[PDB]
């Protein structure tokens, strides 16, 4: 009913002679190699709407038919989307057939209204000790994850997905906003092996929906893919009534993509160069993540800080919404401590005694004090000496080092490649376990007894086993066996070990090859549309 | 050179031709990826491609962003 009027990059103007589509409505272009969905951005006047494309606009002709769907982008929601990968417009990109849609919901939605909001403030118990003590997660909150590569972020993502599904009974949505496709495939395959995503007949036992908008998608497709993740998580909140986790992987790339679609729509950029609507592009997304009377959405969203500048307007606008930060560090990760949550850098707004209670608060406030006093004397130890300083300053060092060990925890999703079983640690067992290390009920136990254990009922059961070990090392003996001709051959006997490698001078470079004959004549189209050589003179 | 293609859009070439050369070099290199072999594509000065693309966009009166680059 509408026809393409202008194609300027990712921005399409289409023209409706009848009634115009509403702003944010979805338009489908009739007859195109890929399904091209346009989202109406503004009404330009003279019966023209300006649209941002969710796919490539190459091959688009002025006057192509464009059908109004009468609604915004509508995506499949429900339990049938669990364990599936879905793109921004709702199509399966996991190559496993159609998505069993319980309903199809508009991805554009106002935030839950004031009466629908919950006036209460409470902890999302995660089963991770360092997260439940030192930086608790608000149910319905937004959590910044300051990880990276090799700090075990993905195994922390899958452990949050695991423990929220197991304890609180809520599902998860992973919205990968502008992610590399190599990394989005890595998360898909690691979710398959760790059990949080199942394929085939047991698809319904999955705990996570993956909603992917990759980096090679146009900036409109990446700017809306976090709202497709919201809409899947809002069905579980409002219809299923659950406590949903939502992972917006790189909320900065949400900002960055929305900043590109404002620049393509001809809007004057704001301070440092973001869109003028930066606080309402974020606040439109972040306010749908809340607690209602039905259920909750809690968002763990990864935060990139541009140019290591916290006062940049993209993190500064994001940090107004964030209720906790979990900083994953490499320094904690090379000490073998997993998860690599920095116990001092990680912050929470939920960590004040009017909302978690004073018996929880003073433990976390006391644990952080012990770790802080230990790490400001590390230019006292290396400069002067270990046995230099006082016995009380050594009492903290012994207490902090078995607190710094006790923040480690083995994960249930990591046990398929680590052997150590997973430990869900309850909240009361975390506080009461850390009261004791703070006072000194376990100063006699070794520090590596406090390592990769569940709670304080398992620190005693690790110091018992290690202490005995000296009773069971007099079982056998230990010296050299047959110095270097036991099974260590000669080097020229090892050259004849080497297997045959067939090296072809041929490349095998014409497997199934067309080899079209290309002529260097210039071929054009005449006015019939018939292909013809280029006419001779101008 | 018996394993190498060279796609060369030099300095005197038009800015559309330096914009399209990493893409046309990639399509030549995507032949080996798609037929089971292995490719190595090198876009030497990808920062010179973006300068050529900024030239086309400011001249097509597309709205500029940071350092006059497009959206």
């Amino acid at each position: 009913a509408g026809y393409v009027s202008q194609v300027i990059g990712p921005v399409v103007d289409v023209r409706f002679d009848g009634e115009l589509p509403s702003i944010l409505s979805s338009l489908e272009v009739e007859g195109h190699s890929v399904r091209l969905v346009l989202e109406v951005a503004q009404h330009m006047g003279d019966n023209t709407v300006r649209c941002i494309a969710m796919d490539s606009t190459d091959g688009l002709v002025r006057g192509q038919k464009v059908v109004d769907t009468g609604s915004p982008i509508k995506v499949p929601v429900g339990r049938g989307t669990l364990g599936r990968i879905m793109n921004v417009i709702g199509e399966p990109v996991d190559e496993q057939g159609p998505i069993d849609a319980a309903d199809i919901w508009s991805i554009h939605r106002e935030a839950p209204e004031f009466t629908e909001q919950s006036t209460e403030q409470e902890i999302l118990v995660t089963g991770i000790k360092v997260v439940d003590l030192l930086a608790p997660y608000q149910r319905g909150g937004k959590i910044g994850l300051f990880g990276g590569a090799g700090v075990g972020k993905t195994v922390l993502i899958m452990e949050l997905i695991n423990n929220v599904a197991k304890a609180h009974g809520g599902f998860s949505v992973f919205a990968g906003v502008g992610e590399r496709t190599r990394e989005g495939n890595d998360l898909y395959r690691e979710m398959i092996e760790s059990g949080v995503i199942k394929l085939g007949a047991e698809r319904g036992n999955s705990k996570c929906t993956l909603v992917y908008g990759q980096m090679n998608e146009p900036p409109g497709a990446r700017a809306r893919v976090a709202l497709t993740g919201l809409t899947v998580a809002e069905y579980f909140r409002d219809i299923e009534g659950q406590d949903v986790l939502l992972f917006v992987d790189n909320i900065f790339r949400f900002t960055q993509a929305n900043s590109e679609v404002s620049a393509l729509l001809g809007r004057i950029p704001s301070a440092v160069g973001y869109q003028p609507t930066l606080a309402t592009d974020l606040g439109g997304l972040q306010e749908r993540i809340t607690t209602t009377t039905k259920g909750s959405i809690t968002s763990v969203q990864a935060v990139y800080v541009p140019a290591d500048d916290l006062t940049d307007p993209a993190p500064a606008t994001t940090f107004a919404h964030l209720d906790a930060t979990t900083v994953l560090s490499r320094s904690i990760a090379e000490l073998g401590i997993y998860p690599a949550v920095d116990p001092l850098d990680s912050t929470s707004r939920m960590l004040n005694p009017n909302v978690i209670g004073a018996e929880h608060y003073n433990v976390a406030r006391g644990v952080q004090k012990v770790l802080q006093d230990y790490k400001n004397l590390q230019d006292i130890i290396a400069i002067l000496g270990m046995d230099e300083l006082s016995e009380e300053d050594k009492l903290t060092v012994a207490r902090a080092r078995k607190i710094q060990r006790f923040l480690s925890q083995p994960f249930q999703v990591a046990e398929v490649f680590t052997g150590t079983p997973g430990k869900y640690v309850d909240l009361a067992d975390t506080i009461s376990g850390f009261q004791g290390v703070l006072t000194g009920k376990y100063d006699d136990l070794p520090e590596m007894a406090f390592y990769m254990v569940g709670d304080i009922k398992e620190v005693k059961e690790k110091a018992d086993k290690m202490a005995k070990d000296i009773a069971s090392r007099k079982e056998a003996d230990n010296k050299k066996v047959s110095e270097e001709l036991k099974d260590i051959p000669s080097l020229d006997k090892l050259v004849s070990e080497i297997k045959e490698v067939v090296i072809e001078e041929d490349d095998g470079l014409e497997e199934d090859f067309k080899a079209e004959a290309l002529s260097s004549e210039t071929v054009v189209l005449n006015e019939e549309g018939k292909s013809v050589p280029l006419p001779k003179k101008n | 050179m018996r394993y190498t293609i060279m796609v060369s859009a030099t300095a005197s070439d038009a800015a559309p031709l330096q914009f399209l050369a990493p893409y046309s070099g990639c399509a030549m290199a995507e032949y080996f990826r798609d037929t089971g072999k292995h490719g190595l594509i090198i876009y030497d000065d990808l920062s010179k491609q973006s300068v050529a693309y900024r030239q086309m966009s400011l001249l097509l009166r597309r709205p500029p962003g940071r350092e006059a680059f497009p959206g």
